[PDB]
RNA sequence: GGGCGUGUGGCGUAGUCGAGCGCGCUCCCUUAGCAUGGGAGAGGUCUCCGGUUCGAUUCCGGACUCGUCCGCCA
RNA sequence: CAGUCAAGCGUUCAUAGCGACAUUGCUUUUUGAUUCUUCGAUGUCGGCUCUUCCUAUCAUACCGAAGCAGAAUUCGGUAAGCGUUGGAUUGUUCACCCACUAAUAGGGAACGUGAGCUGGGUUUAGACCGUCGUGAGACAGGUUAGUUUUACCCUACUGAU
RNA sequence: UCUUAAGGUAGCCAAAUGCCUCGUCAUCUAAUUAGUGACGCGCAUGAAUGGAUUAACGAGAUUCCCACUGUCCCUAUCUAC
């Protein structure tokens, strides 16, 4: 156990992201398009897979 | 089609072309980086390779299985008489690189250094630097204007030095002359050091000291024209091979329709200039001293010269550098010993080394004895001894 | 205690260490836990010497030790001999042995009073053992095992022998040594018990894989409680 | 060697390539060991994997007891007979090639070793040093 | 390597989605032999595993196994 | 060899990993198709040896994702800098086992490489068997024996004036 | 019973003769498309087209073992021309 607030603060940077389906890039959670050129700024995004 | 089995490339492409060196004295392509805080000192030295021997020392490596245990190692000996400073030169820096602008010589030049400026010394009027010494013996007029010119300009100061070949058992009589960089103080302090040290000798312990990692620059031993099997280490062809088997079978494909530069071929082997780095100094010996070969544990008064002398070289009556391992070049060759270009910690470059015993048996055979007193004590009296 | 210890992963402590009543010897290339076991259990009363015998980390199989004396092979250097002479107390005698079998821990199984040796040792070496150690000597094999030092662990209180040993050999050796002997295993069933562990009057040190019934057999036969 | 090594080993001059037959020094009933592999050996075109003293090899019993023949088992080289240099610079060699049988963890299948063993092998394998009579 | 088919009791073999016979032998009776015959026996995870069905040997998918057929160069 | 779509699988959950029914491509290490060049001749198998190149990356470097707790593993990115083995059988390429290893990745260079080798195979003339044929003879059916020529020229390359 | 007269007998075999085929089992080896011993619905064995066996012999073809070695690991050196 870390602490509940400290787990929230660490998960803000480590777990509450989104993943581009084409190029696996770690993206902002409210993003609409990937920031990478190689996937062509696609809008195929998924949430980052949580535990539990 | 593709090669059926992978294998590493034979030989090193960075040591190309494998041609004869331009001179018998290898060039120092780089000097240690200067900083203007240390006192004025040379960056390198010249000596003559004499030969190899063994030592026994107690190894100090905290963690090795041979910690605090005796090991026997091969060292090589470089005979180093004190070098004579004749001349300095300054280099300005241009957008096309470094460029010398003046050279100021010493006044009295010895015969062994002024033999370098001749191909037929025995039939000559010996007129060399005569009008230059006539430029000297005024008060200062044609001299410190060039010296103040080197002070005003010339971001790099190098000193022209020459060996004392007559102090060695070599039969050459013609000294070797070289430029050695100074790496201390300002430009004015460098040229003041050079001006004070004109016509003077510099000893090897003024530049080197024990447990120092240095570089050896020398031209390797020559071997003439050599086939590809020993020149490059390629695999010998099988026994039933028509038209010979010390060859390379395929020297290239159909396309590109040329022999490539990367294909191993026959030619000159050896006599290339090489720079070998990271050699530790074990002993800076003094020639004005008996018991050079003695240590604190052996303590028998014997010089570093073996029984019967060094094979093909002779005696070590001058100062010497005992350095660990093998250096390029054969015996009787000029070799330039250079300070390290970087600071190496490594827990091996910082090891303090104290020798226990130095081998002085004969290298002209299976020598049994270190000293003639020991040989006489073991064998008793002979017929020739009455 | 039979103390669980490893030599950097090795569960054979008798190979890398030699323990007597008066002194202890440990290899120079040892871990902090391995040194800390002997330092904590032995205390400051008994000297622990970090030593190398004949340039080898193995010291228990190279040397045979007693409270009165220590025996070292011929290949032991003068620096190691002088270091042992300085580090050891004045009571013990250190003497080089010039003998072909040359691995004295394997050859000799000994305690304070009585010793078992390899049958084929030389008579000068037997007299040297009887002189330096002050110990009466028998030439015997443990059920056909000539390496009595490797295949027996011996102390004053009792002894552990090889597991595959004939019972008749057990009472014969017990009557010959005047101590009770138990056939047993050490280090999860390893046969080499003397190489497996070291023991003295109040301490036994064994490998970590030595199981609880084996450790109980050790403390029972050596009376360490 | 590899897994069951107790420490490292300095380079010993390799004397036993693949196909070498050495004597079987222990009392396991095997007479000779035939080397088919060396643990930890590198890869070079046409180069035979060779063994030195103290190395662990893969071997088959060519001559011996039938329950030991016709299978591969690990072995440890204890006598080399090709001269090698130590760091104190003596060149030494035995008069025969000899090894013992072991598991992959290194403990001996047999119980006693006949003849000498090398100290570079006895330091590296403790079970060999345990069952060894004389260590040189 | 691929294609195509295949698989049932201890053995052989029949089955439309609603596991049976023979043989071997389990027993008993039968008999002047050159020893038979009669009556009741047991026996399957339908190759296996899923799905559909209400239930699949029976339908289907996958895997396994065996039999076939066709295949390299100069 | 790679896309796109997403019915399904994946306990639950299209897309962690997958993915039917479709459909768009790339490649020229497959095999065909064609017949352009060469029949006053470009030496047609495989192996050995040796250099270089490609990346559609097996390992090593640094990373992103997971049905990533650790350990082990899988998917993907920049990456060809660096390496990619020893053997039994077979003339083999291929294959299949034994074993080591960080790993035992795929390919090109006139299906690289015979005035570099070898000649086991194929592919002359001798000979045997089986099948076919009345026969002479035939058989990508099997077997055994069977001459591997020349550089001193130009260029290229390696060294030397 | 046909075909066409008679239908392969004694022996032998994945044989120099077996496509499938690197047939199946055993043995030989760490591993064997090789060898040997068996098996036989044998594409397409077989009896003076001679069948089977066979001591001795063979610059015949093939497999294994001992000895031996630069064939090889992995190359080095010397002499003459
Ligand atoms: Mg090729
Ligand atoms: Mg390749
Ligand atoms: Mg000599
Ligand atoms: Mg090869
Ligand atoms: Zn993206």
């Amino acid at each position: 156990i870390i602490e509940p607030s400290l787990k929230a603060l660490a998960s803000k940077y480590n777990c509450d992201k989104s993943v581009c389906r084409k190029c696996y890039a770690r993206l902002p959670p409210r993003a609409t398009n990937c920031r990478k050129r190689k996937c062509g700024h696609t809008n195929q995004l998924r949430p980052k897979k949580k535990l539990k | 089609s593709h090669r059926k089995y992978e294998a590493p490339r034979h030989g090193h492409l960075g040591f190309l072309p494998r041609k004869r060196a331009a001179s018998i004295r290898a060039r120092v392509k780089a000097f240690p980086k200067d900083d203007r805080s240390k006192p004025v000192a040379l960056t390198s030295f010249l000596g003559y390779k004499a030969g190899m021997t063994t030592i026994v020392r107690d190894l100090d490596r905290p963690g090795s299985k041979f910690h605090k245990r005796e090991v026997v190692e091969a060292v090589t000996v470089v005979d180093t008489p004190p070098v004579v400073v004749v001349g300095v030169v300054g280099y300005v820096e241009t957008p096309r690189g470094l460029r010398s602008l003046t050279t100021v010589w010493a006044e009295h030049l010895s015969d062994e250094v002024k033999r370098r400026f001749y191909k037929n010394w025995y039939k000559s009027k010996k007129k060399a630097f005569t009008k230059y010494s006539a430029k000297y013996a005024q008060d200062g007029a044609g001299i410190e204007r060039e010296l103040a010119r080197i002070k005003k300009y010339a971001s790099v100061v190098r000193v022209l030095v020459h060996t004392q070949i007559r102090k060695t058992p070599l039969a050459q009589k013609k000294a070797h002359l070289a430029e050695i960089q100074l790496n201390g103080g300002s430009i004015s302090e460098k040229v003041d050091w050079a001006r004070e040290h004109f016509e003077k000798t510099v000893a090897v312990d003024s530049v080197f000291e024990q447990n120092e990692m240095i570089d050896a620059i020398a031209v390797t031993k020559g071997h003439g024209f050599e086939g590809v099997t020993h020149r490059w280490g390629t695999k010998k062809l099988p026994r039933k091979t028509h038209r010979g088997l010390r060859k390379v079978a395929c020297i290239g494909a159909w396309h590109p329709a040329h022999v490539m530069w990367s294909v191993a071929r026959a030619g000159q082997r050896g006599y290339h200039s090489r720079t070998s780095i990271n050699h530790k100094i074990y002993r800076v010996g003094k020639g004005d001293d008996e018991a050079n070969g003695a240590t604190s544990f052996d303590r028998t008064k014997k010089t570093i010269t073996p029984m019967g002398g060094f094979v093909h070289y002779g005696e070590i009556k001058n100062d010497f550098i005992m350095v660990k391992g093998c250096i390029p070049g054969n015996r009787k060759r000029i070799v330039t010993l250079r300070k390290s270009l970087y600071t190496n910690t490594s827990r091996k470059a910082l090891e303090e080394v104290s020798l226990k015993w130095i081998d002085t048996a004969s290298k002209f055979g299976k020598g049994r004895f270190q000293t003639p007193a020991e040989k006489h004590a073991f064998m008793g009296t002979l017929k020739k001894d009455l | 205690m039979a103390t669980r210890t490893q030599f950097e992963n090795s569960n054979e402590i008798g190979v890398f260490s030699k323990l007597t009543n008066t002194y202890c010897l440990v290899a120079v290339g040892g871990s902090e836990n391995f040194y800390s076991a002997f330092e904590a259990e032995l205390g400051d009363a008994i000297p622990i010497v970090h030593t190398t015998i004949a340039g080898t980390r193995i010291i228990g199989r190279m040397t045979a030790g007693n409270r009165r004396g220590l025996l070292v092979p011929t290949q032991t250097t003068d620096q190691e001999l002088q270091h042992l002479r300085n580090s050891l107390p004045d009571s013990v005698k250190i003497q080089r042995v010039e003998e072909r079998l040359s691995a004295l821990g394997n050859v000799i199984c000994c305690n304070d009073y009585v010793a078992l040796v390899h049958p084929d040792i030389d008579r000068e070496t037997e007299e040297l053992i009887s002189d330096v150690l002050g110990v009466e000597v028998f030439r015997q094999t443990i059920s056909g095992n000539i390496l009595v030092g490797s295949y027996c662990s011996l102390s004053n209180q009792g002894g552990l022998v090889h597991p595959q040993t004939s019972v008749q050999d057990q009472e014969e050796l017990s009557s010959l040594l005047q101590v009770p002997l138990v056939a047993g295993t050490v280090n999860r069933g390893s046969s080499v018990v003397g190489a497996g562990m070291v023991v003295n009057d109040y301490l036994a040190v064994t490998g970590l894989d030595t199981t609880a019934p084996e450790l109980s057999v050790i403390e029972s036969i050596f009376r360490l409680q | 060697s590899g897994n069951g090594a107790q420490g490292t080993k300095f380079r010993i001059s390799l004397g036993l390539p693949v196909g070498a037959i050495m004597n079987c020094a222990d009392n396991s009933g095997a007479r000779n060991l035939y080397i088919i592999a060396v643990k930890g050996s590198g890869s070079r075109l046409n180069r035979l994997p060779a063994a030195s003293l103290g190395d662990m090899v893969m071997a088959t019993v060519k001559k011996g007891k039938p329950e030991l023949r016709k299978k591969v088992m690990p072995a440890i080289v204890v006598r080399q007979a090709k001269s090698w240099r130590r760091r104190d610079g003596v060149f030494l060699y035995f008069e025969d090639n000899a090894g013992v049988i072991a598991n992959p963890k290194g403990e001996m299948k047999g119980s006693a070793i006949t003849g000498p063993v090398g100290k570079e092998c006895a330091d590296l394998w403790p079970r060999v040093a345990s069952n060894s009579g004389v260590v040189v």
